[PDB]
């Protein structure tokens, strides 16, 4: 069913271990197969290994070969994939297949997948964002509609939080999605449009609220010299 | 194993149309292959397994056919939550399980340009080292547009990393950003931050700068 | 030529039939030859009725001995019937052949249909073959019931009826035990459907039926033996270290389910070989393979069998591609083979 | 009268030359010319070139094949003996006489020749009578709740002995003679005239009533039967490819068997029957070795119809050649 619930997440050193394993129930682990699916972050679907109960077969993927050593239970129908050897691809939203065995020799796509917890391969401490102001455009773009904004920067863990006048102005605020760095901290900008006639007669303060380390700053965007 | 290919790569349709888009296995896996739904931090959804019979609780607006090496999925009626990338798998239950490159509906609309905005680094940004100009791009369909960075007309690669956000709900637009990286060091050694866009709406590449002095 | 004639012959009686001695039985074609003698079709002028007529030429018994087989198979079949297991009607005798007539099974044997099916794509889907393998377990535990070791099992003795469903039959070369064993020397049964121990000339109980049902269930499907490649058979002395020593190999067209089946059948030790250990016999039939099959109502015969053959194109063999052996180089009967002739007709 | 009759010859070329006496003693060349014989003899090596081994094979496949033993090929073991008679009865003698260009064994040799080439062709004659026979009660059942075995085979073979011998017999006795037919290098019966003296026209009658008439009855009869049960049998089974391609090829093969009795006796029982209504129909030397051709042929053609167009001996055949 839908209960297939990954309690092994937390960020794990890469070439360590961590033992991911499937909350499964609801049915039982013995007509299905319940081999790691990962969904990673703005990325395809991909295929671990197979995993069997009674008939004990399994194979990898050519990809992830000897990097996992597949385990499994049907006292509890958890499912670990002992870790042993990551990279930074092992990073991805882990679920549990489920796959039907056939009435026949019938073979079906995967019925469910799971609520998923996140699992991270890095190598990078916390440290809360740096927020920088993004200064209007009115040297180009002048008069009209001018935009402004906030470059979040240095963070790490995900999320970051952008919010301005204290979550009062929200509307025409794009928050584009966070791109890794070299660094192996995150960043994005959060832009709004507002009037270019409202510049140096309203602030706009952007209120960054960064909870893995509770690190909230407010910081003013102004029209510079 | 047995690759997995999507057709097309993407596709732009407007709601109520029917799309169908078409999967071809390198080798033959007979009824054995399914199609999953995609839509951003979402847990898959399975449509069709078999090749062509639906799995319960999928709308009946998604149908699929054919077997060999050439499997389809239909969308007889497109619906503004088809918004999605749609992925053809292998199954095998003896054999590897394998996933196609995914195929990108687009809802579509009308042609629209960017307004373009450049935001300089502030003197706060500089303190840390680094010299970030952003560029963004506000308001503009399709999805696609080309992004080119010009420092002092020297063209910017490799040091410069894109973000488009996901379609807007506003009017179903795209907007993107392209934020340039620079050491502080160097950008105290340029003067001209140019960001050229390239896109459909436009009629020309349209270049928005400033000199330093933000 | 003169052989289609033959077969389109019978087919004409066959038409008229669906709308002792050899002057109580008008004789048509050949349908196989036994392991004793010629198995022709032939029909009761009395009630008109079709029936196969297992004649055992006495010329053929003096040259291979075949006198303790023929009472085997004639006391055992006489006494076991079942639904699996074709019925005996007469045993009479006639100039030239000892007979025993038995009902019908003018559907073919299972051995022609895996070449029949189709002639570049022999052997069956999965479906069909898994639905035979059910009713030849069936047919086996009605003989393991009785405490017979049948030492034998092969396709062209697994016969198909008119509706499709399929029967054993042939007990000649079984031997029935007493209480008071439960393992037997011999060497019984027709090479490559005889289980390691038969080889090895040792003691062996039940398991060697079960060991068989391997072989023709991996047959049904690969159209080939475990022992042998497709449409090849090797010498009875290779055969027999093939038996002796080579493991299974199998290919992906079979099930997970069907694989780990077969694997347990054809398991070399007989306790660890699947089947009957003198519990049940119903253990066997625990295994994940028969989830798709209903024992209860294929015991009824209440399930709709996968081929149902055609009642006007026969599928019995071609009259001159049938086996054959020779008759008497001049050698003339002794007085023993005379009482033997006598005794058998009843 | 289209020859001249004699104490012990029948020349077919009248005598009114002046030059026409006996053929055992004069050499004939006022009734065919040296290329003729050198022609004939050609013929008759090849006749035995090709008979020989046809019927050798015949004989000899069988004792290699289990499923050849059975009763129902005694009759085409038969046939083969039959052909052997007429090669080295009758050909072989025929061979080494036209090298000469007359008959060189006198009136003895003729009436051996005539008896070893009458009794073999009578035998090859009712052998494809009972060999159709057996046919029509096999397939077509006349009679039900009867199996055919051994002794029924052996009795067919046994009555086309007896029935040959009631016709090669008699011109040994003087019921009818044996007397020089063609261009004078092969012996014949005598048909030519139904002289009473010599008991000729007793004979035609009984040849031509129990020896041809009989004989095309049965094998129309039998046949013509076979044909009808055959395309009503597979009318009734058009659900196999098979039955509609040998319904076909079984009907083609029976037009062939027929045709091929009628050949072989057929100009025999014509010109005897039209000399025996009417006669002072003249013919000439080589009209009379015309039925001689057709007739010796059937040593070669019978057992190519009946042995190597059926699948079994083919089989058999194929096996013993690739080492057997
Ligand atoms: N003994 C029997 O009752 C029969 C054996 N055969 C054929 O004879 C062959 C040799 O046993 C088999 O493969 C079948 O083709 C049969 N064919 C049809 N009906 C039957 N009752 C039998
Ligand atoms: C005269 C005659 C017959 C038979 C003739 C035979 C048997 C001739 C054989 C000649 C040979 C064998 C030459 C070489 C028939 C057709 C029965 C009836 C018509 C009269």
């Amino acid at each position: 069913e839908v209960q297939l619930v990954e309690s092994g997440g937390g960020l794990v050193q890469p070439g360590g271990s961590l033992r991911l394993s499937c909350a499964a129930s609801g049915f039982n682990f013995s007509s299905y197969s319940i081999h790691w699916v990962r969904q990673a972050p703005g990325k395809g679907l991909e295929w671990v290994a197979y995993i069997s109960s009674y008939y004990g077969s399994t194979y990898y993927a050519d990809s992830v070969k000897g990097r996992f050593t597949i385990s499994a239970d049907t006292s509890k129908n958890t499912a670990y994939l002992q870790m042993n050897s990551l990279r930074a691809e092992d990073t991805a939203v882990y679920y549990c297949a489920r796959h039907e065995y056939g009435w026949w020799n019938d073979r079906w796509g995967l019925d469910y997948w799971g609520q998923g917890t996140l699992v991270t391969v890095s190598s990078a401490s916390t440290k809360g964002p740096s927020v920088f102001p993004l200064a209007p455009s009115s040297k180009s773009t002048s008069g009209g509609t001018a935009a402004l904004g906030c470059l979040v920067k240095d963070y790490f863990p995900e999320p970051v939080t952008v919010s301005w006048n204290s979550g009062a102005l929200t509307s025409g605020v794009h928050t584009f999605p966070a791109v890794l760095q070299s660094s192996g901290l995150y960043s994005l900008s959060s832009v709004v449009t507002v009037p270019s006639s409202s510049l140096g007669t309203q602030t706009y303060i952007c209120n960054v609220n960064h909870k893995p380390s509770n690190t909230k700053v407010d910081k003013k965007v102004e029209p510079k010299s | 194993d047995i690759q997995m290919t999507q057709s097309p790569s993407s596709l732009s349709a407007s709601v109520g149309d029917r799309v169908t888009i078409t999967c071809r296995a390198s080798q033959s896996v007979s009824s054995a292959v399914a199609w999953y739904q995609q839509k951003p931090g979402k847990a898959p959804k399975l449509l069709i397994y078999s090749a062509s019979s639906l799995y319960s609780g999928v709308p009946s607006r998604f149908s699929g056919s054919r077997s060999g090496t050439d499997f389809t999925l239909t969308i007889s009626s497109l619906q503004p939550e088809d918004f999605a990338t749609y992925y053809c798998q292998q199954s095998s239950w003896y054999g590897p399980f394998t996933f196609g490159q995914g195929t990108k509906v687009e809802i579509k609309r009308t042609v629209a340009a960017p307004s373009v905005f450049i935001f300089p680094p502030s003197d706060s940004q500089l303190k840390s080292g680094t010299a970030s100009v952003v560029c963004l791009l506000n308001n503009f369909y399709p999805r696609e547009a080309k992004v080119q960075w010009k420092v002092d007309n020297a063209l910017q690669s490799g040091n410069s990393q894109e973000s488009v956000t996901e379609q807007d709900s506003k009017d179903s637009t795209y907007s993107l950003s392209s934020t340039l990286t620079l050491s502080k060091a160097d950008y105290e050694k340029h003067k001209v931050y140019a960001c050229e866009v390239t896109h459909q709406g436009l009629s020309s590449p349209v270049t928005k700068s400033f000199n330093r002095g933000e | 030529l003169e052989t289609v004639v033959a077969n389109s012959a019978f087919i004409a009686a066959r038409g008229s039939f669906d709308a002792m001695g050899e002057d109580w039985f008008l004789d048509f074609r050949v349908l196989g030859r036994g392991g004793f003698g010629e198995v022709f079709a032939c029909q009761m002028k009395a009630t008109g009725k079709l029936y196969a007529c297992k004649k055992l030429n006495k010329k053929r018994l003096k040259k291979r001995k075949g006198y303790q087989g023929a009472m085997v198979e004639k006391k055992i079949l006489a006494k076991v019937h079942s639904r699996f297991i074709v019925s005996l009607a007469y045993a009479f005798e006639t100039k030239t052949d000892l007979c025993l007539v038995m009902t019908i099974m003018n559907g073919g044997d299972i051995r022609y249909h895996i070449y029949n099916v189709d002639e570049d794509n022999p052997g069956f889907q999965e479906p069909r073959a898994i639905f035979y393998t059910a009713q030849i377990v069936s047919g086996l535990e009605h003989l393991h019931q009785r405490n017979i070791i049948y030492r034998d099992l092969k396709p062209e003795n697994v016969l198909l009826d008119d509706d499709g469903n399929v029967r054993i039959s042939d007990l000649g070369l079984a031997v029935e035990l007493k209480a008071g064993q439960t393992k037997t020397k011999g060497y019984a049964g027709t090479p490559g459907f005889m289980a390691p121990e038969l080889l090895l000339g040792e003691e062996y109980d039940f398991s060697v039926d079960y060991f068989a049902l391997g072989v023709t269930l991996y047959e049904m499907i690969a159209a080939r033996g475990p022992f042998r490649a497709r449409g090849e058979k090797v010498e009875n002395k290779e055969l027999k270290q093939r038996v002796l020593e080579q493991a299974v190999t199998y290919p992906d067209k079979f099930s997970p389910a069907s694989k780990d089946f077969c694997e347990a059948l054809l398991q070399k030790d007989p306790e660890k070989r699947l089947g009957f250990r003198d519990g049940s016999c119903d253990g066997l039939r625990t295994h994940p393979l028969f989830r798709d099959i209903s024992w209860r109502q294929l015991e009824a015969g209440m399930l709709t069998p996968p081929f149902v053959p055609d009642s006007r194109t026969v599928y019995a063999k071609n009259i001159q591609d049938v086996g054959a052996f020779e008759e008497v180089k001049g050698v003339a009967f002794e007085k023993a083979d005379t009482e033997f002739f006598q005794e058998f007709a009843s | 009268m289209n020859g001249t009759e004699g104490p012990n010859f029948y020349v077919p070329f009248s005598n009114k030359t002046g030059v026409v006496r006996s053929p055992f003693e004069a050499p004939q060349y006022y009734l065919a010319e040296p290329w003729q014989f050198s022609m004939l003899a050609a013929y008759m090596f090849l006749l035995i070139m090709l008979g020989f081994p046809i019927n050798f094979l015949t004989l000899y496949v069988t004792v290699q094949h289990k499923k050849l033993r059975t009763p129902l090929n005694y009759i085409l073991l038969n046939l083969a003996v039959a052909d052997l008679f007429m090669v080295f009865g009758g050909f072989t003698t025929t061979l080494y006489t036209s090298l000469h260009g007359y008959f060189v064994f006198g009136p003895t040799g003729c009436n051996l020749e005539g008896f070893f080439a009458t009794l073999g062709g009578e035998i090859a004659l009712w052998s494809l009578v009972v060999l159709a026979i057996e046919r029509y009660v096999v397939v077509c059942k006349p009679m039900s709740n009867f199996r055919f075995g051994e002794n029924h085979a052996i009795m067919g073979v046994a009555f086309t002995w007896v029935m040959a011998l009631a016709c090669a017999a008699p011109p040994l006795v003087g019921w009818s003679r044996y007397i020089p037919e063609g261009m004078q290098c092969s012996c014949g019966i005598d048909y030519y005239t139904p002289h009473e003296e010599t008991n000729n026209e007793s004979f035609v009658i009984y040849m031509f009533v129990v020896h041809f008439i009989i004989p095309l009855i049965v094998i129309f009869f039998c046949y013509g039967q076979l044909v009808f049960t055959v395309k009503e049998a597979a009318a009734q089974q058009q659900e196999s490819a098979t039955t509609q391609k040998a319904e076909k090829e079984v009907t083609r093969m029976v037009i062939i068997m027929v045709i091929a009795f009628l050949i072989c006796w057929l100009p025999y029982a014509g010109v005897a029957f039209y000399i025996f209504t009417h006669q002072g129909s003249d013919f000439g030397p080589i009209f009379m070795t015309i039925p001689a051709f057709f007739a010796k042929t059937s040593a070669v053609y019978n057992p190519v119809i009946y042995i190597m167009m059926n699948k079994q001996f083919r089989n058999c055949m194929v096996t013993t050649l690739c080492c057997g």
